[PDB]
């Protein structure tokens, strides 16, 4: 109604996975019980953005012991892959190469170890039901469809669930999810050994290699969630802000927030034209000088980070920054000083 | 790439962006099991592909066997020295995840709109290469003008910039908002 909740809150991007996490916390779930069943509900209803064929992070934290972790489960580069393995775009944006190997699933895993307190089957239930039943298309799923008409129409196996007489679904309209529907059943009686390690398994590496890709079974054994027990943090004021370092982008967050803070914005750095124009005038160049950091940024146990990462969290380094930011102008791209190699 | 946002009745949160990268991902479905897999290798940068006009490969983040790839997303936690929450916030939508983020903060914390605000409010976003600043099309038109006058070349994205759902402290409570870019709506009691 309101959207202000005297006890807690799912803030999800369809409202009936909003309304499971909101379920599952009401059953006496923990806050990650609601985020895995909200996100199962999100990768049926915005089957475009994400799902069991992705990966994911969560910044978890936990009121009790004060302390925040993050789980890492995105997907990896499978044992086959090599540097040069792509020779334009369309390769490594379509078909089975382009296919990295799938965390979701472990990280589900992982988070509910930890934090679990419903049932894992428990969790899939909702979005079993709602992948068979079927549902109405939503705005963002509607808008996929209709960006990505031609790929879907000209593939049978999508159409096959996104399309109503051989036409993308638009808003309103019925989806059904049959067969994830069983798939998910299998996850929640099985669990996340099924996919991994188990009775999806072989279906999965045959469909990656059938569209041509690489990833194999023993990819998938070896696939691992981590626990980071250390996140990124910043201090702003008297909080803390937690967010995940490389592989994802905490470090430019972290530099943007950091170059900006120094300037001591409030209600009165937008209350007049003047005001407001300087202050996202700032705000661009914080991108913009944050940015020019980042492509030194790669996976942490393959490249060493530990400098450029200390760098982008230090408040000096920021100010140093900051200090460069002219009021009265932008600058060419070599004012920023971006850097490819170290 | 998508966001959710949760905090529970005992005061923990969590913030979890997930994805398959690109629309549809690889666009490979399993027609026996129905999983729609990603094509997350396109998150890494590639020696021979030219990314930009002028844009470089990056050598930090080519593909290796068993490497992750470098990635926009950033969910976060915002936790007030007293040890409870006081936002949970994240973004989905390419490239613009980690500047959207950014702006929820800081219309949040600093401009002091409230939650709701913070998410509808219009965007921009600029990353340096590209040589660009998008705006949406609701900005206040005050600030193209200017950044124009301050030399930025402006352009207008012609859907929208980025996705964000949020949570944030308040007197009232819990307030939630998801962003209406997309359609979601969020849940509590
Ligand atoms: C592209 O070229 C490289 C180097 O010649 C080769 O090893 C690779 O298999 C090719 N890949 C594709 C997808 O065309
Ligand atoms: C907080 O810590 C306890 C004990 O270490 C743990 O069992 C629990 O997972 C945490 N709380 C939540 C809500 O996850
Ligand atoms: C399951 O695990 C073991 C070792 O991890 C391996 O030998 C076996 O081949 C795996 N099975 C499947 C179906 O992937
Ligand atoms: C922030 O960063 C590091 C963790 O490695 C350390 O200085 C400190 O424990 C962290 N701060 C908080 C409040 O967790
Ligand atoms: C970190 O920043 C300092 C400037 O404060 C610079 O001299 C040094 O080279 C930087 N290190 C890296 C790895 O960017
Ligand atoms: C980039 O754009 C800015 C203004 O939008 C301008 O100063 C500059 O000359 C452009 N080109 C390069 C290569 O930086
Ligand atoms: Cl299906
Ligand atoms: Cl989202
Ligand atoms: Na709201």
């Amino acid at each position: 109604d309101n959207h202000v909740y005297t006890r807690a809150a799912v803030a999800a991007d369809a409202k009936q996975c909003s309304k499971i996490g909101r379920d599952a916390l009401r059953d006496g779930g923990s806050a990650v019980d609601a985020a895995i069943a909200a996100l199962l509900c999100v990768g049926l209803m915005n089957a475009h953005s994400m799902g069991i064929g992705g990966g994911l992070f969560l910044t978890i934290y936990n009121s009790t012991t004060r302390k925040a972790e993050v789980i890492n489960a995105r997907e990896v580069a499978p044992r086959l892959a090599f540097a040069t393995m792509f020779n334009s775009s369309e390769q490594s944006q379509k078909g089975g190469l382009s296919v990295a190997v799938p965390g979701e699933i472990r990280g589900y895993e992982l988070a509910h170890q930890r934090h679990g307190r419903l049932p894992w089957a428990r969790l899939f239930q909702p979005s079993i039901q709602l992948a068979r039943q079927g549902f109405p298309v939503g705005k963002g799923l509607a808008a996929a469809l209709e960006n990505k008409r031609t790929v879907i129409e000209q593939q049978p196996v999508l159409c096959e669930v996104f399309c109503r007489d051989r036409k993308v679904l638009r808003e309103g309209e019925r989806l059904t999810l049959p067969q994830l529907a069983d798939t998910y059943e299998t996850l929640a009686i099985e669990g996340a050994q099924a996919f991994y390690n188990g009775s999806l398994t072989a279906q999965i590496v045959k469909d990656i290699q059938a569209a041509g890709g690489i990833v194999t079974a023993e990819d998938l054994n070896n696939y691992r969630a981590e626990l980071i027990e250390h996140p990124l943090n910043i201090s702003l004021g008297d909080a803390v802000l937690y967010m995940p370092s490389a592989p994802l982008s905490g470090p430019v967050l972290a530099l943007i927030l950091n170059i900006l803070k120094g300037y001591n914005f409030s209600r009165e750095s937008v209350e007049s034209p003047e005001q407001k124009g300087l202050t996202y005038h700032r705000i661009v160049e914080a991108f913009r000088f944050a940015y020019a950091k980042r492509t030194l940024l790669g996976d942490p146990k393959f490249v060493d980070v530990t400098e450029v990462v200390r760098n982008m969290t230090s408040e000096f380094f920021a100010a140093q920054l900051r200090a460069q930011i002219s009021d009265d102008t932008t600058h060419p791209i070599s004012y920023y000083k971006p850097e490819f190699y170290t | 790439t998508a966001h959710l946002s949760v905090v529970a009745e005992d005061g923990s949160a969590v913030s979890a962006t997930s994805t398959i990268n690109l629309y549809f991902g690889s666009k490979v479905r399993s027609p026996v099991s129905g999983i729609l897999f990603n094509n997350e290798m396109d998150d890494f940068s590639s020696p021979s592909i030219t990314n930009e006009f002028g844009v470089p490969p990056s050598p930090a983040n080519f593909i290796q066997p068993g490497k992750q790839p470098l990635s926009s997303m950033c969910p976060t936690i915002m936790v007030g020295q007293d040890g409870q929450v006081r936002m949970v916030v994240g973004a989905a939508g390419g490239t613009q995840i980690t500047t959207a983020t950014a702006l929820a903060i800081i219309y949040n914390l600093w401009f002091g709109y409230d939650v709701k605000r913070a998410v509808e409010e219009p965007r921009l976003h600029n990353q340096l290469l590209p040589n660009v600043t998008t705006v949406e099309r609701n900005i206040d038109q005050a600030v193209t003008a200017a950044l124009e006058t301050r030399h930025h070349h402006t352009q207008i994205a012609s859907t929208f910039i980025a996705v964000v759902q949020a949570i944030v402290r308040t007197a009232g409570g819990w307030a939630a908002a998801s962003d209406s870019r997309k359609g979601g709506e969020p849940a509590g009691y």
